[PDB]
């Protein structure tokens, strides 16, 4: 789940940007973590595919698109940092 | 001219009356309105909070 903002320059980051921000970061943790807190066994993970992104700002305008997408990737290491690897696992892809 | 002073004076007699009377039934004619009074200010103070939320955020974050 995504929003399409374009034209959100560091200039206007703009409501649209940090509710799309929203969406595509810090809630779509919460649904990771949700289904983290709502499973009772470390037998059956759950293997989160996450839209990745190939291009972290060198494109134009996009708002927080490319600040959404980057910290994804934290999830690689905070698999192992944390205590849902055996629960939530990643698989990052890059959509081209 | 003189038709509306004497309207006035019969008014201002039956409001003499009618005050007269709430005082006797310990009325309180005017609790209504200090009671919207004292709730629009309360209005008020939620609508201070709540325009804090929209201007922190914005109108398409709050939608």
């Amino acid at each position: 789940a995504a929003i399409p903002e374009n034209g959100n320059g560091l200039d206007n980051i703009d409501s649209k940007s940090e509710f799309a921000h929203r969406i595509m970061l810090t809630n779509l943790l919460r649904l990771l973590g949700a289904v983290k807190s709502k499973k009772t066994t470390d037998t059956r993970p759950a293997q989160c595919i996450l839209p990745l992104s190939p291009n972290h700002g060198t494109f134009g305008f996009d708002g927080l698109y490319s600040e959404s997408k980057i910290s994804l990737e934290t999830l690689f290491n905070r698999w192992y940092s944390e205590d849902w690897g055996s629960k939530l696992t990643v698989c990052g892809a890059v959509i081209g | 001219a003189a038709l509306d002073a004497l309207t006035a004076e019969n008014k201002k007699l039956a409001k003499q009356q009618l005050e007269v009377l709430a005082r006797y039934l310990q009325v309180d004619l005017n609790k209504g309105a200090k009671s919207f009074i004292k709730e629009k200010e309360a209005s008020a103070v939620l609508q201070k909070e709540l325009d804090l939320w929209e201007a922190e955020h914005g109108e398409f974050y709050a939608k």
